């Protein structure tokens, strides 16, 4: 957030490290970006065993449609530490 | 039966043949012996001397089953690229040992020995510590895990200010200092190790201003911001009250000096902060006092297995590149062993033992001191994300003060992050990532320029 | 105005025109530097980093009066019979440090200096403690006159024993050792340092037992008894419940081991003993790991301040002529400190600042690892009345036991003080004393001819 | 280990018969207050068997009765007498009179004997 | 003490059973027999390794002449459990 | 109490080496010579300035003989540390 706004490259980049590291992304939405804001609503279930970063960006894509006047993140969670390993808002409405 | 007298403790104490138990506490001693002094005889001095046995023998020992008590050394290492020196591998029951007793554990096997006459030089490199004995301790109040759950922060390494100068400023002043600092882009502020409660400032005071501060700076960045409140004092009872005032005030994270505290008063505070939800950041001030020269003391990596099983969520690794030493080798072994639940045996990292840690919670590893935003790629390389790196001076120093500062830190982490989970090699990249950034962030730029010929480059003492 | 970057410490903190106050805190740091630093720029970094300053020029400087509370170097004194060392004395203003605070104090002088990059090795070897800093601390709960008083034992070191095997006995074989040693003629025995609560024996099992004997052996004596019960603890918490029971079972006396338990419990402790007229027998364990080596390290002298401003009734001080390291020069030094209330500065005894201790309760001196019969005219010459001498392997070691060896002990210790007060020269007619005793004592007779050959010789590291 | 998996419709029967309990586990337990040689060193008793006497009838005693028992069980050589397992405290026999009673017993038993005792 | 008082043949023969177990006997005196007196003193030390019980009535000899006004009692303990195994009044003043 | 008696001349060397000290001697009795006695009763005052060991043991005669029946010890002290600074019994009734 203290960066320049992250193009879809760049997200696409962000999101296939964590793929080629064995973490397992997530999508998750809220009407608040807020940090004290303990849990945000998923959306369908974890990606799990996905090897494309693109079938990550469908389902961003089709979180925005129904949800055009929420924040989006994109998460991934390593299962054998579990604990998330990553975190960033892809959408902000 | 009974046979009066003096003996060599090597006829009891060095047994060669002894394979170790997996419930053994087991300890790799650097011994320097005095001329004349066998190898064998120095290493059965130590291994008695730190459990059972004294200079002449005692018929008491006869009501017991001595055999099974005893400390031993099973094995010598002669170290022929050293002067006089061998590694001493001793094996402790585990009967020995108070249950959850850190100060028990030290004060048998570090108690006496290294004032023995025979000795020249004596340290204590390593102890493996079996997992029956680890599930005495609590460990962590939290741990790494746990706490990235609480703050709600994940995918990078957290950022930190202390604030300067170490003494001096008034509460009030002390609040501005943290308000600035962390609406900037920093996670935490902090008390330095030696902000206790002083006649220019008054702990009290500071907690209620630091407690304004951070309220109003999460509420103008939407990040949840912290600041170790030094709760070190005088008194047992005095390190609660504090403790319990930074609860009330609703603080997510308070600090304390574990050494010049002591094992007890931290035993005592990370059970509070487990009972209470609070987070502790462990400072390491007096280390370097112990740890720093290679023939005689305690290496850091024995202190720190204790403070992982004392308690403590954070504690400081040193920087490698700062200006404190730490000899990168050493340290990403101790690092690992603080941070990890299972590490193999690396003489070339001093590992000397395997540890396993049976699931006891791991700690965030703090890079602190004579760091800048040059720095910032090498310390992304070196800790990983589960770290947390501080600048007091490459904050508080900058051109156009505290906000900027912490700006200029957070933009030259975010860049490093970014550029690393892009495939990018931060030593290889790494003057090209901060220049990259400085583009886009005048405070990068200004912090960048002030501190380009700023190089901290000496001779370690604490090597392999 | 505020000028951004990095300059050398020696601009504000090398101030050799500055004359201490007598509200000062006064440190004498051993300094080795690195090749190519400036004596003058090592000494202002110690200075600076254990006061106010940092690697770089902060803003927040100007917001206070820098001048009156940074530390500073006042004089530098060369060292040409060292390779490459220098003193450097450095002032620190009364502000700076919490009052009664040990813990504070520490943190601040040797917290984080002795990492520093630029130097080699840093010893702390003396401390100059002012008389307004001292009244803000309890000291001894009672001190040697008090305790003296306690106890109605006049005119005579004080005689103890520690029950060995160190670790493995039961909590009934404990006492039993215990009755035997203190009917015999000793007034104390004692828990070894690493006797707290463990498998073999639970500490309330221990107290219970010792109790019942101290009972026994009192009344078969006619001569107050008492036993140090180790209270050092996992916890604050455990340690004063185990402190608790001792006072519960009215035990005249107990023991804490001040460095691995740490400052925090230990200034806990001695407000709780002054609280409850509880002596308190300090076990220095650990202090080795710390002080033996000339080049790095922490002075035992220091330790020793810290410990009687913290507090403690007796202190372990070394032997000199026994198993552990204790060169003469060096002890008599800071036996001194410990005991006197004014010492003036004396560098032929490691004596570097004149030391007004304002009427703070002396610390009874304790003697005590590797020494026997024999050593008992050399003992009393060195420590006089105003310390306890104690014999472990040398009571319980004795080739008729415990009772026969606490009764040759008793009578040694005796005869030394009849002989002394006769005006004999202890130093030449040791071994005549001695001897002279073993005709009327079969015990003592049997003693000497068992320790006869018994010496410990060799070169100490920690010398003048 | 044994909450739910006895009452499983696929099973007809069920018997826990053994557990290992492992050394880092049992490390985590007190265990016994203070076992068999602590016992044998507070009572001051070795190199026999203990001896104890419940009191009977169960229940229908009074306090003072029951402590009368257990005077002549201690005197006569019982190490220990006893409560019986459903002895608590009810309408004929309220507790604190019990314990009361049976510390005089206890008293007069230990002083007449010389040796231990205990309820 | 519920049992006739032992012959010098029967208290050789508990000794005896002693030292055969392997326990190591010791001898200690005291003015009263009283349970509640927790430590008695020990005459000498324990009689490590001695395999004759007789060896053992010689030391309770010894110290009856020296104090004929005390108790005389032999115990005998494992060293490997330690704990006392044994423990019978030999003499009453 | 753990060496032979002391004679008329060792006491006096003792006494002579306390006033050579500079310490001020004091002459005590009591009927029990238990240290859990605290106070003795006092003979008359402490012999401040004696230079003269066989004054003080004038004093201790004079005590013995109206007090027969009880413990006698001699004491000094320093004013200076006010401490006692020896104490040992002269006479045993
Ligand atoms: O007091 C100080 O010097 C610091 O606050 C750093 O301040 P700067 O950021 O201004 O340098 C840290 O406490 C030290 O780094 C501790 O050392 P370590 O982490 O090695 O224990
Ligand atoms: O554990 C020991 O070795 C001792 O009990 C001595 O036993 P012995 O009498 O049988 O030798 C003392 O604790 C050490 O002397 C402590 O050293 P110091 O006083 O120098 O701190
Ligand atoms: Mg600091
Ligand atoms: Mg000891
Ligand atoms: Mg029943």
């Amino acid at each position: 957030s203290y960066l320049p706004p992250l193009s879809d490259a760049q997200i696409a980049r962000q999101i296939q490290y964590a793929i080629d590291q064995g973490y397992h992304p997530c999508v998750e939405f809220n009407e608040t970006s807020n940090a004290e804001i303990r849990y945000w609503t998923m959306w369908k279930l974890p990606l799990f065993n996905c090897t494309n970063a693109q079938d990550v960006l469908n389902e961003v894509q089709q979180c925005r449609s129904e949800y055009p006047n929420c924040f989006i993140r994109v998460v991934a969670f390593d299962n054998i530490k579990q604990c998330q390993v990553m975190s960033f808002i892809v959408y902000k409405p | 039966g009974y046979q009066a007298g003096v003996k060599d403790y090597r006829l009891t104490y060095y047994t060669p043949d002894y394979t170790p138990k997996d419930t053994d506490i087991l300890a790799a001693f650097r011994v320097t012996p005095q001329p004349g002094v066998p190898f064998e005889e120095a290493a059965a001095a130590v291994a008695a001397e730190s459990s059972t046995g004294t200079w002449t023998t005692v018929w008491t020992d006869l009501l017991t089953d001595l055999d099974r008590y005893k400390g031993c050394c099973y094995d010598i290492e002669p170290l022929p690229g050293e002067d006089n020196q061998f590694i001493a591998y001793i094996a402790y029951p585990l009967d020995l040992f108070e249950e959850g007793s850190v100060t028990n554990m030290l004060t048998s096997i570090v108690g006496n020995v290294f004032g023995f006459k025979a000795l020249k030089a004596l340290r204590l490199e390593d102890l493996r510590i079996p997992v029956a004995y680890l599930k005495t301790f609590q460990g962590p109040p939290h741990g790494i895990q746990v706490e990235r759950d609480k703050l709600n922060k994940y995918g990078r390494p957290l950022l930190g200010c202390t604030i300067k100068p170490k003494l001096g400023l008034s509460a009030k002043n002390y609040g501005r200092a943290v308000y600035e600092c962390l609406r900037g882009g920093l996670d935490f502020t902090k008390d330095d190790e030696n902000i206790n409660s002083q006649p220019f400032q008054r702990w009290r005071d500071r907690f209620l201003f630091v407690a304004d501060a951070i309220h109003k700076a999460q509420a103008e960045t939407g990040e949840i911001k912290g600041h170790y409140l030094n709760v070190t004092a005088p008194t047992c009872e005095e390190m609660l009250k504090r403790a319990e005032f930074a609860k009330e005030l609703e603080m997510p994270i308070i600090m304390h000096d574990f050494l010049t505290a002591g094992f007890t008063a931290n035993t005592t505070l990370s059970k509070w902060c487990r009972d209470n939800g609070m987070l502790l950041h462990i400072h390491r001030a007096m280390h370097a006092v112990m740890d720093r020269q290679k023939n005689h003391g305690i290496h850091f990596r024995v202190l720190a297995k204790c403070l992982r099983m004392s308690g403590g969520d954070h504690i400081h690794t040193g920087t490698v590149v700062g200006k404190l030493e730490g000899d990168k080798a050493v340290t990403l072994g101790f690092v690992d062993l603080l941070r990890e639940n299972y590490i193999e045996q690396d003489r070339s990292r001093g590992i000397y033992f395997t540890q396993d840690w049976a699931s006891m919670p791991g700690v965030m590893a703090v890079a602190s001191g004579g760091i800048h935003v040059w720095h910032m790629p090498a310390l992304v390389d070196i800790f990983g994300d589960d770290a947390v790196l501080q600048f007091g001076g490459g904050t508080l120093g900058h051109p156009w003060g505290n906000a900027p500062g912490a700006t200029a830190n957070r933009v030259a982490l975010e860049a490093c992050i970014q550029a690393r989970n892009e495939g990018r090699d931060l030593m290889r990249e790494g003057g090209d990532i901060i220049r990259e950034a400085a583009r886009w962030s005048p405070e990068l730029a200004a912090a960048c320029e002030l501190w380009k010929e700023i190089k901290f480059e000496f001779e370690a003492q604490d090597t392999i």
